[PDB]
């Protein structure tokens, strides 16, 4: 078991209309299925989901506001996802944060989104 | 003892009751009267409004300071002597399993004692004896049937965590579950969610989702929850709590309940032994055949309620002392067919729906031959 | 007279009444247990099983040997100076018809007095004046209602020899209706059809399709086949033939009925008091509106039965010769709300099927403050 | 009035193989409007029907085993139409008689519809 850990990386305060890199690093699993997943959270309520890294990334479903502008990597040896935002819009004060599936969805609290 | 003025006031009790349900069964099945959609709404009447007022018209007469307590603790002793074999099978074996021990113990010890008892044994051994069938309905609304929404909630708790926390369970420590959710089992999606703290402990939420074991400790507070959603929510709860609660206040400063209250009460209340049997020949009549799971079974469920039943509850009425007459209301109250209330739960949870629904149906057509044949018998 | 003891005891037999309706009215409108296609098999229960029950139970202990034959011939010159009235409108005048004389002959002189009737008076006077209105529903049963069944056949039967035939119907000498059709309005595609003879009379049948006046011998024989027609397939005949024939059978060499009968029927019959009450609340939650209407008619609707019928029986019972208490039984029974019975003829016909709809469901509502007028108001 | 009449002739015993030329006279009416009739009836039960001249002649509803091989006339001043019947086969030996509709369906009984 080793005391199962999820670690995120990347939060700052930056200029609107740049590009940020965001990390998911997983360790001490069983056999981690992908569907590892990015959402948003103000501090209002009725919180959406952004992007996805699902199954064999045949299908990314992102959200409807930031089509196609998202990249979003993979490495399964590695097992560290990366959500790479381009041209900041300054409404991307949210908290960003993955939720790894492994049959249940874990999910950790530490980033530092902020924009202005 | 058995004289032929006797046989006819067994009948005069219990004719009337078959006659309200086979007109029922003909109804849907030989002349369509009732389509299915129609039926729904019948038993859905009798389920909510005349079976609650019917019982809280039996428990608020009852006398609370002079119930019988010799009677009532081997009827008790019963219900230990049974579930307590069942905890040496799910131990010992390693073919007992969880599902068969909430089917063994309510076809053993749990019959119908509400519709059919209090007139059958009323009608055979005098007044005093359905009012000892009055005191047993006072327990089961009370003790039996809340420890069986124990076991099904256990039931249903076991199978989420077990099966989306099988490596990692063993280091949860809160489970909170949202209130837009009743029962955990498989109807809506079930979102499950967990949040890492700084220790590596897990903080496990439940969700409704769109479009190793716990400690003991969180295994509790999550069954306690669940368990309070679902009997607030029962009008079986609500009849037994105002019925206990009015019967400890006429009885000790002998206050009579107004006739304005009385008959507002009872005029519902009257409808509820027709009905409850009326509703009982809509149920088999939209079941496809009577014996529902096979000749193989139907003739286990019939001999675990009429043979092992008043076997189990000989040896415990002569345990505690019961003689003469009491002793033969005892052994002819555990021969009466299979209860309804635990038809609805293994209805709702999947648990043998069907072991349970040949033994209500099939039950009731064959129990007068065999608690004739005890009672022939007994006053031999 | 009124002391407050008797206040006391006419609402002990009528809240009971209203409890049982606004649980119905409240459990579609405000709380949604019932669907509406689940209402639909709750009233089809208490109109074929319960309410006919009811019925025999009250006539089959009615003593028909001893009769009060001078309170009962006060209420057949009621329905005689009402009927007689309205022949004189629809001859002398243009503007009268035939389904505004059968409207207003059922808004005067029927009132309902077997579910309200029977308790509302036996609590006012007591247990003989609730006798009285046992044999009154004899009378409703068995000659009132009956032409009232011949008035809708008529007007059926005229609404299609006269549309059909409006140039040739003179020479018409045999009506045949084949088996398959029951009621002759329009609901199914009734082809008629005409054989010419040698003399050139016709001889009409009426046929199912698929995908002047006629002489006063010809009408009479279609009428009376499909009067007998709708008589057997209606569960209130059978309840006044039987309560009807084994009442003078009983009374009069004292047969008691044995108690395994007794018992049968009384089990189906209890739940008649209360569910027809019940029933009656889910018909005021599935109309849109209580006044269903307008204001303009439905206080015409309440003034022909609070008003002009209750003063067309104190002329009819004061020529016969009622005086005292027997005066004011007869004046507070025509002030009764309106009868179920009639509303359902309407429905089916379709004959004003809302001013008979907010008579029932309205006169329910202001039928107590107004005949508790009159018995304050008579016994001063 | 003057007693309503319906007059049919036209029946015969003939060859299999021929032409008949059956008649329907209407007389003594009110207002009559075209949807005239014919149809057949063997001794057993379970009738059908044949032809029609109805409303202005649009549409002629004719059976499925005699598609195209009936000629129906109409003559309103005349008041009387004809049921040409052609290569007359030999199960056509039931009772023919015509139907017309003044809103309800006149008929009468009197043909001699057989063939050999």
């Amino acid at each position: 078991s080793s005391q199962v850990q999820l670690v995120e990386s990347g939060g700052g305060l930056v200029q609107a209309g740049g590009s940020l890199r965001l990390s998911c690093a997983a360790s001490g699993f069983p056999v981690n299925i992908s569907w590892m997943e990015w959402y948003r959270q103000v501090p209002g309520k009725e919180r959406e989901w952004v992007a996805a890294i699902q199954s064999t990334g045949s299908y990314t479903w992102y959200a409807d506001s930031v089509k196609g502008r998202f990249t979003i990597s993979r490495d399964n040896a590695k097992n560290t996802v990366y959500l790479q935002m381009n041209s900041l819009k300054p409404e991307d004060t949210a908290v960003y944060y993955c939720r790894v599936k492994v049959g249940a969805y874990y999910r950790g609290q530490g980033t530092q989104v902020t924009v202005s | 003892m058995i004289t032929a003025a006797d046989f006819y006031h067994v009948m005069t009790a219990m004719v009337p009751l078959y006659v309200a349900m086979i007109l029922a069964y003909g109804s849907v099945k030989w002349w369509k009267i009732f389509t299915p959609d129609q039926c729904s709404g019948i038993n859905r009447f009798v389920a909510l409004f005349a079976v609650p007022l019917l019982s809280f018209h039996f428990i608020a007469a009852n006398n609370p300071y002079a119930m019988n307590l010799r009677f009532l603790a081997a009827d008790s002793l019963q219900k230990v002597i049974v579930l307590s074999l069942l905890f040496l099978w799910c131990k010992l074996s390693r073919n007992g399993s969880l599902d068969w021990t909430i089917t063994l113990f309510s076809l053993s010890t749990l019959p119908n004692t509400l519709v059919m008892g209090i007139p059958l044994l009323k009608g055979m051994y005098g007044n005093f004896s359905g009012d000892l069938m009055v005191q047993i309905v006072v327990l089961q609304c009370i003790i039996w049937y809340t420890l069986m929404l124990f076991l099904f909630e256990y039931r249903g708790a076991k199978l989420l965590i077990s099966e989306q926390f099988p490596d990692t369970a063993g280091s949860i420590v809160s489970i909170h579950v949202d209130s837009d959710i009743m029962s955990l089992d498989g109807r809506q999606p079930l979102e499950t969610e967990a949040e890492i703290k700084e220790d590596g402990k897990l903080h496990v939420t439940v969700r409704r989702s769109n479009a190793v074991m716990p400690p003991t400790s969180v295994m509790t507070r999550l069954i306690l929850i669940m368990v309070w959603r679902k009997l607030i929510r029962n009008p079986n709860s609500y009849s037994s709590l105002f019925g206990i609660t009015w019967s400890l206040i006429s009885f000790k400063w002998n206050i009579e309940m107004p006739a304005l209250i009385a008959k507002s009460i009872s005029i519902l209340s009257d409808a509820g032994l027709g009905m409850a049997m009326f509703s009982l020949g809509l149920f088999m009549a939209l079941n496809p055949r009577i014996i529902a799971c096979g000749n193989r079974r139907a003739a286990f469920a019939a001999a675990m309620r009429f043979v092992v039943g008043p076997a189990v509850m000989l040896v415990a009425s002569y345990a505690v002392g019961l003689r003469g007459v009491l002793l033969h209301v005892a052994i002819i109250q555990a021969a009466l067919p299979q209860g309804i209330v635990p038809f609805v739960f293994a209805k709702e949870y999947n648990v043998h729906p069907d072991i349970l629904s040949t033994a209500v149906i099939f039950g009731m057509l064959i129990a007068l031959p065999i608690t004739l044949l005890y009672y022939i018998l007994l006053g031999l």
